[PDB]
RNA sequence: UCUGGUAAGGAUAAGUGCUGAAAGCAUCUAAGCACGAAGCCGGCCUCAAGAUAAGAUUUCCAUAAAGGGUGGUUAAAG
RNA sequence: GUGGUUUGGCACCUGAUGUCGGCUCGUCACAUCCUGGGGCUGGAGAAGGUCCCAAGGGUUGGGCUCGCCCAUUAAAGUGGCACGCGAGCUGGGUUCAGAACGUCGUGAGACAGUUCGGUCUCUAUCUGUUGUGGGCGCAGGAAAUUUGCGAGGGUCU
RNA sequence: UAAUUGCUAAGUUGAAACGAAGUCAAGAA
């Protein structure tokens, strides 16, 4: 049984886990947008997101609390700096996915995960 | 563990019965008239939902 | 008799007297009258009741119909009760009052689903040997399941693994604390089958 | 009450329900059964 | 090539002359009527009997209850059957059925002086088996039939 | 931690009786009538119309969202 | 006389019908251990003895290996099911190759004997059983609420 | 579901020593 157990283990020891969310997070600050498996981009949406809130208060303890998450410098400059510019005043729900199609090797269903304010498209 | 007889040709296609293909889930582009699956973005114009996603 | 009502909780309380109970509370609700069942047309006399309100847009047309010759809003949960001490027209209300003068409540609903589950969990199976004192791996198998070539067959009965749980489930004979007309409340001492939100069946 | 496969006679024998008894309600210890 | 040229012609679906009759059970013994209507519905008073086809009379019994059981049987015949599981025998009596309704008694009378087989299945659905005088059978005027006759 | 098993509704077993001939006496029995067991059939709980004997009642009836399927967000359901 | 549960008699089935005890899971019978209803007693009551009806449910944990003992309990029943059950378990016992003692034999070796050690294979086809679906039928197409032909469980003290 | 004459009331029907004798029939003292 897992009733209300609510984070996906991804086939993945936790350590594994946890470093390849917090890798995911930096290439998703890095590059506005990142194609991936749509379990992938679901759990990252879950451990992303509040990682984007914390730059709504720009000090030193912010910073810290976010790079113990993210231990990436670029990542931590760019996501304190230009993300951070962009997503002031908006209320959550930072990124968008969207699927896309199946891939050939093992017919794994894909999909892209972006920041809703660097495509300018959608609005 | 063993099979004590031979299945028949009747008795194997009983039992494949159920073995199917699935159909796709396969929806029409209003304006750019085409075939693309359902809630996923059609990759010939990039868009979804009346808005540009990817941008060719 | 009865009404339906929704499981919200568990909670304790302390008596009159300083003792300690477990209580479950029920949102008894409004129950209104939508069919009225007879000998002479039906076979049988019961009253058929709805709960919960429902919006045009999760009502099917049948239903609708159902609703609009009864001149009642749609609900979205019905069930028959038998033997009420009165008469009740079509499309009235009966509340938690109802419950007012009993002293013992019975609970029908439906259990938490466990899925596919082994003989150890079904049924308390004691399982084959130790964990140790060269134990292979039977550590929570069944056993024998019968008895060599007179019978040659399993008697149909035994007991195997499956599924587990998700099924009506009666509780009787659980005491009445305190009814809250104001609030659509029932409190009970002891515990219900089901998860929180699911539909219960209490009878008088 | 006393059952074997050959019962015998102030007791006196009857005939109940397929069965048959000697009984003396004067003495009890002679009652029978089975004849 | 066909060298016989003088055969015997077997009865088919558009040839039987299927006939509703109406008998009653007064006083009559269950076995005893139970079999002259087994012969009504296999067809045996039709001179163009055939055994495989379905070319009986649909019958109607009319005063099933006053039907009579001799001796002992109302209660002293013990009917077995098994439920499948172990332990699972079980008992019941003519006035077991009787106290179901007629028309079960006499079913289960009937089928077992029928022909066991998919023949017989679909003769002893032509049986009708009412408690008392009053039956609905427009549209097919049944004949009344004397069984003390037969 | 709460709840339950419990009585005996009906027919009875072994036994206890009433009236009573055969056999003018007697007799629990052959025509009859009272009882009398954790045992039998029920009451209680769950499943149950493929019960092909396929039952009943209310309401609606073809295309949009009369009913559905495919799809999506998901669940104390799996 | 009955039974076939003891010791036997017979030699009819067997290019393998492959093993004692214990564990697990049961199921059945009654020749009743407890609980329920009774007749008799050399039955005053109190418990006892013997017989009849009755198989629904129950019928402990240890020190030892059929039986004895310790402490309980309402009670710690008797049997059948390939002495139920190893394609479900174990391997203490038992058919194996090493070694030793006693006894027997000139010897190789043997034994109503004893003692230490000593590989338990198989991915479930059919049937069986426990769960869970798809199709069609009932039925021209449906959404709900239901009756109960039957099935299973419960029944201790 | 023939005809005629009897017997069985146990659904007997389609295993013994040993007990009542349930019932019909034939007798003798
Ligand atoms: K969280
Ligand atoms: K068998
Ligand atoms: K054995
Ligand atoms: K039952
Ligand atoms: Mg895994
Ligand atoms: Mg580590
Ligand atoms: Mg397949
Ligand atoms: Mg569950
Ligand atoms: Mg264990
Ligand atoms: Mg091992
Ligand atoms: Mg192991
Ligand atoms: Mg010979
Ligand atoms: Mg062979
Ligand atoms: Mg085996
Ligand atoms: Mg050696
Ligand atoms: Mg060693
Ligand atoms: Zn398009």
């Amino acid at each position: 049984m897992r009733h209300n157990k609510k984070f996906n283990h991804l086939g993945r020891k936790a350590a594994h886990r946890k470093a390849m969310l917090s890798n995911m997070a930096a290439s998703l600050i890095l590059h506005k947008r990142i194609f991936t498996t749509v379990a992938k981009a679901k759990a990252l949406r879950i451990y992303v997101e509040p990682l984007l809130t914390k730059t709504k208060e720009d000090t030193t303890h912010s910073r810290r609390i976010a790079f113990s998450y993210l231990q990436n410098k670029y990542a931590l400059k760019e996501l304190f700096g230009d993300v951070a510019a962009k997503i002031a005043d908006r209320p959550g729900g930072y990124t968008r996915i969207l699927k896309t199609g199946y891939r050939l090797g093992d017919n794994a269903a894909m999909c892209f995960i972006e920041l809703v304010d660097y495509n300018e498209n959608m609005l | 563990a063993h099979p004590k007889r031979r299945q028949s040709k009747t008795r194997t296609a009983k039992r494949r019965t159920h073995d199917k293909a699935v159909m796709p889930t396969l929806a029409k582009c209003p304006n750019c008239g085409a075939w693309h699956i359902y809630h996923t973005v059609c990759g010939d114009c990039g868009y979804y939902r009346g808005k540009l996603a990817i941008e060719k | 008799p009865g009404l339906l009502g929704k499981k919200i909780g568990m909670t304790s309380v302390f008596s009159a007297e300083g003792k300690n109970l477990p209580c479950t509370v029920i949102e008894v609700g409004p129950c209104v009258v939508t069919q009225v069942k007879t000998l002479e047309k039906d076979g049988y006399s019961a009253l058929q009741l709805g709960f919960v309100d429902a919006k045009e847009k999760h009502t099917t047309k049948p239903l609708a119909g159902h609703f609009k010759k009864a001149n009642v809003a749609p609900k979205r949960h019905l069930a028959e009760f038998k033997n009420f001490e009165g008469e009740h027209k079509l499309g009235d209300v009966l509340n938690v009052e109802f419950f007012s003068d009993a002293d013992f409540v019975d609970v029908v609903g439906t259990s938490k689903g466990k899925g596919f589950q082994g003989v150890v969990k079904r049924h308390g199976f004691g399982g084959v040997g130790q964990a140790t004192h060269g134990q292979h791996n039977r550590l929570r198998a069944p056993g024998a399941v019968g008895a060599c070539s007179y019978p040659a067959k399993v008697f149909k009965g035994t007991r195997m693994a499956g599924q587990m749980g998700n099924e009506r489930v009666t509780v009787q004979n659980l005491e009445v604390i305190k009814v809250m007309p104001e609030h659509n409340l029932l409190l009970v001492k002891g515990s219900v089958p089901g998860a929180k939100g699911s539909i219960l069946l209490i009878e008088k | 009450m006393k059952v074997r496969a050959s019962v015998k006679k102030e007791c006196k024998i009857v005939r109940r329900k397929g069965r048959l008894y000697v009984i003396n309600k004067k003495n009890p210890k002679y009652k029978q059964r089975q004849g | 090539m066909d060298t016989l040229s003088f055969k015997t012609i077997s009865a088919n679906k558009a040839t039987v002359t299927k006939e509703w009759v109406i008998v009653d059970a007064e006083g009559q013994t269950l076995g005893r009527m139970c079999a002259k209507v087994a012969k009504l519905l296999r067809g045996k008073y039709k001179p163009n009997f055939t055994p495989h086809v379905d070319c009986g009379d649909n019958v109607i019994v009319i005063n099933a209850d006053k039907i009579v059981l001799s001796g002992n049987k109302w209660d002293g015949r013990i009917y077995l059957r098994h439920t499948g599981y172990p332990g699972g025998q079980r008992q019941f009596t003519p006035r077991d059925f009787m106290n179901k309704g007629p028309e079960y008694l006499f079913r289960k009378v009937v089928k077992g002086m029928l022909p066991k087989n998919r023949l017989g299945a679909k003769i002893i659905g032509n049986l009708y088996v009412y408690a008392g005088t009053e039956h609905k059978h427009e549209a097919q005027q049944p004949r009344q039939l004397d069984i003390n006759s037969l």
